[PDB]
DNA sequence: ACTACTT
DNA sequence: AAGTAGTTAAGCCGGTC
RNA sequence: CAACCAGGCU
């Protein structure tokens, strides 16, 4: 999860050869779907990226503190200062074909938390097994092998 | 001018002094 | 870095959670419902501090 | 902060002044002029809820004080210091928040609820809860291999010791539709 | 560990739900966090300083 | 029917690109019948178009069909004596009262409307229909 | 020469900016990728811990010993343990490194990519040498330790490519770009006011003739001339990550012919 | 498990990796999202038992639902947002790739269909290939707004003998709509044919979008310079449209609307002003955002977010409220201790003038919170309360 | 209410779900480890005596 | 846990064969070929080239589903000309081109310094 | 918590550059911003790597057996 | 909370 | 007319007796 | 194959 009630689970993993990329070489670690932003209305995410793409470049701990005198405008200008598109976007190529991507993606870093709760500690299955004693029904709990 | 006003950033220095003494779990202790 | 503020009972790190409630000894007036032989009320819960 | 109009050289004004501040960063650097001092020297005071009722406050120390004698189009839009009854000033609004919300970047840019989530989800992440994990025998426990502090930050962090014990990493993220996974 | 050390409980009641207390008050400003409270269940009953 | 089904030249009244980086719906009248009006979306990237223009419009059901083949036609038949030939299907055969009948053609998106009343035994309502433009 | 030409712009020991010209985008990318993931290298792949008191736990360390690049010049004459017949492994399929550290200094003792000691016979061939580009000649700080913290391991580098796992990768980044002045319209620049104003033009805008209005849209426009740049990690020389790339991708295409062959008989 | 559809029969397809993988159009029925949601699976046991599932409750059958005589599954997210772009006249596709798209459709009669454009370069239209997914005889006619048999705006929708004749494709067409491409294919060709249609449609669109790509980020949230200023005054003026009604009520010169107090009738007028303004501030930006704007594209397709979304991101958040009444005087005759008593101005009863791009002010922030905190509550109430009812 | 009108049952499985744009609407990706847990009693028949012995 | 073995990405598993050719029925003189333990790298490229042989009426390729290392390639050619051969050629071509591109990149490299 | 060997994103060795960076700061009184450009870390994927790493290991070593 | 029959 | 019991969403996952 | 108190996740 990001830092904006933006939880999500992996679905697949690809290696660099398949990941999309920017002519400069860099490629992504994650690829989240544009759709969970317009409705969620979690702009902070967006901003954190722009500010962090910079802070990463300039090497100056970006200040994303609450009420400050910062602005996307300021941040955009300073990113333009390093030669990269002003809003964040960059053009990327499709790792399969190498052709360009008709669109430009919102590339740039973002702090993501790997939270507890991983599939393998859940995935559970049962076909006949331990049975309760009073009820003679299946016991409860994957940890006890119940159904 | 050890008596001029105080602008934004200054706030922090104070806050720093706060937690310096007090400390995030103050209440539980006291 | 540990900031303490907790206990260590029979082994495990226990934390006493803050309990909220209405401050004692204080007067307050409250209105009543439509069906009520009473109009308003003056309450004061007295507790020897 | 106390603002008593004690300014026999102007208007109503903050007790504490650039000197006090510099006399603090003084002892800060030395790691005598503490918090306790700011208190006893009647410069800052503890105002509870009830008493809070009968007072007036200024958010921004500055901004909300000097007179009115252009305005940035990119910045937000604040009201003003329309009054002079200001008896106290807010050390800094950011402090309304709490440990959780304090790590949230730009919370003043999210639809409200979105922040209540990050508030209990962050309590489900991983990092380095202490430095002596190696010596502790707690039932269950997780430590992220290579923790990185965050790129984006908060002045609140500093005291919560976030950068020395982060809880995540900085991922080169891309926002786009791909395989469709 | 920090955020747990600054947590408060607020006894429920029979006619629970309502919002008399589950609501975010003005008086609350500066003292209790506005955003941090558990989703559903005891929402707003458990506050964080 | 390997034989044309309509011919003329119109002059571009006005060409329009409403929110369309690479396509423009255009219109012009016949330099013959003052009945033959025309509407046609055009890929103005693979054939630019500026108003007031001598343009030849054709029809026909061939080019001298099935699994469309690549070129190979380095030397094959090719009613391609133009510089923009589409293909589509005829959907509507509307009757603008009187003796004036208009037909609608769509080429996978790009639409078109014709006017007059002389393709009485020509503009069949068939799917077939390669559109052609020259000059 | 004959087909797709090259014309190395800058060049060094850790990069080969060059211009791949007169090729199909397909091929350019294909090569791009081959470099990234299918070029054989050599890396530690098995770690036998005998002793460890550091603060880093066994596997933690192991994991790392994997990324510690090793010499893979003649990797093309060593064998894939899997294809060799020795029950498990041998000098013919692998290199054996060693590590032993003890905190003597009263001051943090540091373990480096250098302290690795080959033990197996390299039957004479550049392979298994903890590649160092470090200025002081120590490379990749494996781990630190206190007073009497010991650490005795044993490593066994084997062949292996990237698909199998990253550590066997040799490339690490690879600049790739073409048609700097969007001429084939392969993109659709996003903007507020101006495409040109807001969107930075690249170093390669030079090496290619700017647009110039007037002219109609070149739709017959293909796409040759690609401004690449194959960096390297060490394991193999920048030049190699490109030749061996060009080769492997070739042998790969080869096998497909060969397969088509045995196919005939039956 | 709320309705039939929360439980359906699927075909086992053993795959690797520890997670249950399901198609997406069937995501909607269960109410399933992937933030880490779980799903249970029961295995039939008798020959006749599996029959009941395969014959009575297989997803294909559950497609057109009786809950509300219309399909309950349709195109979503990517596939959807992406099917729009694949359609627009503007969008042309060339051979080399069309050939791949053709192949990807597991039915395709292996008969490359003639490009609409043969002329200089043989070009194919989005709609064109997309239509290779749509079976035969499926007949459809829409007519949105300025629709016209030659629909300029590329409106409504006309598909004949299973081929798209005109108009873009999005939610209203390929969604779980009433006259749905789906609602029709189902009734017309069978619950099977339709079942596979989701498939085909997806695999093409999905694939095409893979290479056309799509995205979003801040850049799509800032409204044009003047359209912003133009808004800052739409706000401001409503500010005074308020100020007045305020003094005009401090002078005691206001007709208490029959049945309402002066105060009752007062707020009422105020509010209607703010919001009224708010929406306008919004709309302004809404139309100010050009077609290339991602956030808008998504709204167009119908794959995410709507008006009020763009509004609060780019324009102005709006007046926060609780129990109907805007923020109240919990602090004796005021909102916070950062206000002088008896102040009624918008900047105090909870009107957020700033947008999300801009950034709320402390007050703006806290008030918003009080507002949210209410939703989060009845959300946790209107839930269990619902639960008991549904039972 | 909790034993008769509803109960815990055998031959059931459950894990985290994730969308896949590559499965026919009506399919459901099942992890190997789960397919190998869950079973189905199938009667031996001249129709399947072969396939079945193979599996056994 | 239910994770496959990384190497299965390229090691033709017991009794599998890089190539497998099955004749398409839906259309005349055109065939579908399954490449095992391979991917885009090889595919797109063999697909590209095949797009030159003018006697090749159709050519496309698709990776069935990420999880699996493999792709189907469909090639259709003019009568009398057998697709199998078409594949063959475009293969060689690809090599030949590469050969040159190898040679040439070396030339360049030798005439260099630093 | 020891310097990550190689960059998560592009894989460019980065285990060596630790001490060096730490000095181009302490001794060479330089600014991180370039101290990195110094060490050759061009694009951010790698920058972010060093710039952010938190060498906890030290605090760990300061313990005992 | 909220409804019924008790208090 | 107050009072006083019952119903109060659903499934999965540490501490004493 | 226990309960009872308690706490947490969607
Ligand atoms: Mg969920
Ligand atoms: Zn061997
Ligand atoms: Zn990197």
């Amino acid at each position: 999860a990001s830092r904006h009630g933006q939880k999500g689970t992996i679905g697949i993993t690809y290696r660099r050869e398949d990941m999309p990329f920017t002519a400069e070489g860099i490629v992504p670690d994650l690829i989240i779907n544009p759709h969970a932003i317009p409705s969620r209305m979690t702009v902070a995410h967006l901003i954190e990226c722009l500010l962090s793409k910079v802070a990463a470049l300039s090497g100056n701990e970006g200040d994303a503190s609450p009420f400050t005198d910062i602005t996307v405008e300021g941040i955009s200008k300073l990113l333009r200062e390093h030669g990269y598109q002003s809003r964040g976007f960059e053009v990327m190529y499709n790792g399969h074909t190498g052709k360009k991507l008709m669109a430009q993606i919102f590339f740039g870093p973002t702090y993501y938390q790997r939270l507890r709760h991983m599939v393998d500690d859940k995935i559970h299955a049962r076909a006949r097994g331990p049975m309760q004693v009073l009820t003679r029904q299946p016991v409860e709990g994957r940890s006890r092998d119940g159904g | 001018d050890e008596s001029a006003p105080i602008t934004a950033e200054d706030s922090w220095a104070v806050i720093s002094a706060f937690f310096r003494e007090k400390g995030l779990v103050s209440q539980q202790l006291d | 870095f540990d900031m303490g503020g907790y206990f260590i009972i029979n082994g495990s790190e226990k934390v006493l959670i803050a309990q909220e409630r209405s401050a004692g000894n204080i007067v307050q007036v409250f209105k009543k419902a439509a069906p009520s032989p009473i109009s308003h009320v003056a309450e004061i819960r007295s507790a020897l501090e | 902060f106390i603002v008593e109009d004690d300014e026999s050289l102007g208007h109503k004004e903050l007790k504490v002044r650039k000197g006090h501040i510099a006399k603090l960063m003084a002892t800060e650097y030395q790691d005598e002029y503490t918090w306790s001092s700011l208190l006893n020297e009647g410069l800052v005071e503890y105002i509870d809820a009830e008493e809070e009722e009968s007072i007036l406050i200024a958010m921004q120390p500055e901004d909300l004080e000097p007179a009115e004698a252009d305005v940035d189009p990119a910045k937000r839009i604040r009201v003003s210091h329309h009054a002079t009854t200001f008896t106290h000033c807010e050390i800094h609004p950011s402090m309304i928040l709490g440990v959780a919300a304090s790590i949230i970047p730009f919370p003043d840019h999210n639809q409200s609820p979105r922040n209540t989530y990050q508030s209990a989800m962050g309590k489900q992440a991983m990092g380095v809860f202490l430095t002596n994990y190696n010596v502790r025998m707690d039932t269950m426990a997780n430590i992220l291999y290579y923790p990185q502090k965050p790129l984006g930050t908060t002045r609140a962090m500093e005291y919560l010791k976030f950068r020395e014990l982060p809880a995540g990493q900085n991922a080169i993220v891309a926002i786009a539709c791909y395989s469709g996974y | 560990t920090l955020s747990h050390l600054r947590r408060t409980n607020t006894p429920i009641g029979r006619d629970g739900k309502l919002a008399k207390p589950r609501q975010l008050h003005n008086t609350h400003w500066g003292l209790v966090c506005p955003a941090e409270t558990p989703e559903g269940q005891a929402c707003g009953l458990v506050k964080n300083l | 029917m390997s034989n044309t089904l309509f011919d003329d030249i119109f002059q571009v009244s006005e060409v329009d690109p409403g929110r369309y980086n690479k396509v423009c719906r255009i219109e012009a009248a016949s330099t013959t019948q003052d009945q033959c009006k025309l509407t046609l979306d055009i890929n103005v990237e693979l054939f630019p178009v500026a108003a007031q223009d001598s343009l030849t419009v054709t029809i026909a059901s061939s080019l001298n069909t099935r699994s469309w083949r690549p070129p190979q036609a380095g030397d094959r038949s090719l009613a391609d004596d133009y510089d923009y030939v589409m293909y589509g299907t005829a959907y509507k055969f509307e009757e603008v009262s009187k003796d004036l009948i208009a037909v609608y053609y769509s080429f996978g998106g790009l639409l078109m409307r014709l006017e007059g009343n002389y393709r009485n035994l020509n503009n069949l309502k068939q799917e077939n229909a390669y559109l052609l433009i020259r000059r | 020469e004959e087909g797709p030409q090259v014309k190395i712009r800058e060049a060094s020991k850790d990069n080969v900016d060059f211009i791949l010209s007169n090729v199909d985008l397909a091929m350019a990318n294909s090569l791009r990728r081959v470099m990234i993931a299918e070029i054989p290298t050599l890396a530690i792949d098995s770690v036998e811990v005998e002793t460890n008191t550091t603060v880093l736990a066994d596997e933690f360390i192991a994991h790392r010993l994997g990324l510690i690049p090793l010499q893979s010049m003649d990797i093309e004459q060593l064998e894939y343990s899997r294809d060799c017949f020795c029950e498990d492994h041998c000098d013919k399929c692998s290199v054996v490194l060693t590590l032993q550290a003890f905190g003597e200094s009263e001051s943090t003792t540091n373990v480096y990519s250098k302290d690795l000691v080959i033990v197996s016979n390299l039957m004479g061939r550049n392979i298994g040498h903890p590649i160092i580009q470090d200025k002081e000649g120590n490379g990749v700080l494996i781990c630190k330790l206190r007073k009497g913290q010991e650490l005795k391991l044993t490593c066994v580098a084997k062949k292996g490519i990237a698909k199998e796992h990253a550590k066997w990768g040799p490339a690490a980044a690879i600049e790739f770009e073409y048609d700097p002045w969007n001429k084939l319209k392969h993109t659709d620049y996003w903007y507020e006011q101006d495409s040109a104003k807001e969107w930075p033009q690249s170093k390669n805008c030079e090496y290619e003739d700017p647009p110039n209005e007037g002219d109609p849209f070149d739709y017959k426009a293909q796409a040759d001339t690609f401004y690449m740049n194959v960096e390297s990690v060490g394991s193999i020389p920048v030049d190699q990550v490109v030749v061996r790339g060009i080769d492997t991708l070739q042998k790969k295409v080869a096998s497909i012919l060969l397969a088509l062959t045995q196919m005939d008989q039956d | 498990s709320l309705h039939k559809m929360s439980m359906m029969a699927h075909r086992v397809k053993v795959i690797p990796y520890s997670t249950f993988r399901l198609n997406l159009s069937v995501t909607s029925p269960y109410n399933a999202d992937f933030d880490g949601d779980e799903m249970n699976l029961h295995v039939p046991q008798s020959e006749e038992t599996r029959a009941e599932l395969s014959q009575l409750c297989a997803v294909p059958l559950q497609i057109v639902s009786p809950q509300s005589n219309k399909p309950c599954m349709g195109i979503v997210q990517d596939t959807l947002c992406g099917i729009r772009k694949l359609t627009l006249r503007d969008t042309f596709i060339e051979l080399d790739q069309v050939l791949n798209m053709l192949y990807w459709v597991p039915d395709w009669d292996g008969v490359i269909p003639t490009p609409a454009i043969i002329k200089p370069k043989p070009l194919w239209s989005g709609k064109q290939i997309l239509s290779v997914a749509i079976p035969n005889g499926i007949h459809l006619q829409r007519f949105d707004e300025g629709t016209t048999l030659l629909s300029p705006k590329d409106n409504g929708m006309l598909i004949i003998d299973g081929q798209i004749i005109f108009g873009v494709v999005e939610k209203k067409t390929v969604g779980s709509s009433n006259g749905g491409l789906i609602h029709v294919v189902t009734r017309e060709k069978g619950p099977q044919v339709c079942a596979k249609l989701f498939g085909n449609i997806q695999k093409v669109v999905n694939f095409w979008l893979l290479h056309n790509g799509f995205s979003t980020g801040i850049g799509d949230t800032i409204a044009d310079g003047p359209t912003m200023r133009e808004i800052t005054e739409t706000i401001a003026e409503a500010k005074k449209k308020v100020l007045d009604v305020t003094k005009e009520a401090q002078a005691n010169l206001l007709t208490a609307k029959h049945g309402m107090t002066l105060r009752e009738s007062f707020e009422d007028n105020v509010v209607r002003f703010l919001n009224e303004a708010r929406d306008k501030a919004g709309r302004l930006a809404e139309v100010n955002l050009k077609d290339l704007n991602n956030v808008k594209q998504m709204v167009m397709a119908g794959s995410k977010g709507s008006f009020i979304n763009i509004a609060q991101m780019s324009a102005c958040v709006g007046q926060q409220s609780v129990e109907g009444k805007r923020i109240a005087f919990g602090f004796v005759d005021r909102t916070l201790p950062h206000f002088s008593k008896d102040d009624y101005s918008p900047e105090s009863k909870g009107f957020v003038e700033n947008s999300y791009l801009r950034g709320l002010t402390p007050q703006e922030f806290f008030f918003h919170a009080m507002g949210g905190r209410e939703g989060l509550i009845d959300t946790a109430v209107k839930t269990a309360e619902t639960g008991y009812i549904q039972r | 209410r909790g034993n008769l009108m509803g109960k815990r049952v055998d031959f059931s499985a459950r894990t985290v779900i994730s969308g896949d744009p590559n499965l026919e609407l009506d399919q459901v990706g099942v992890p190997k480890s789960i397919a190998k847990t869950l079973t189905y009693p199938e009667v031996v028949t001249p129709y399947n005596i072969d396939r079945l012995t193979q599996l056994v | 846990m239910n994770a496959p073995d990384r190497f299965e990405l390229f090691l033709l598993g017991e009794g599998e064969s890089k190539l497998k050719i099955d004749p398409d029925t839906k259309a005349p003189n055109a065939v579908v070929i399954t490449f095992e333990k391979e991917d885009h790298t090889l595919g797109n490229l063999i697909r590209a080239e095949l797009l030159n042989d003018r006697k090749v009426l159709f050519a496309a390729y698709k990776v069935e589903h990420p999880f699996f290392a493999r792709f189907k390639l469909r090639i259709q050619t003019t009568e009398g000309y057998d697709p199998k051969d078409a594949l063959k050629n475009a293969c060689n071509s690809i090599i030949n081109k590469l050969g040159a591109l190898k040679t040439n990149f070396e030339t360049e490299w030798n005439l260099q310094t630093l | 918590m020891i310097v990550p060997v190689r960059c998560f994103s592009c894989g460019k060795v980065v285990g060596d550059k630790w001490e060096s960076y730490l000095n181009l700061l302490q001794e060479d009184e330089l600014d991180e911003g370039t101290a990195l450009s110094r060490l050759g870390l061009k694009r951010y994927c790698c920058r972010r790597m060093i710039l952010t790493h938190v060498d906890l290991i030290e605090k760990f070593l300061r313990y005992n057996p």
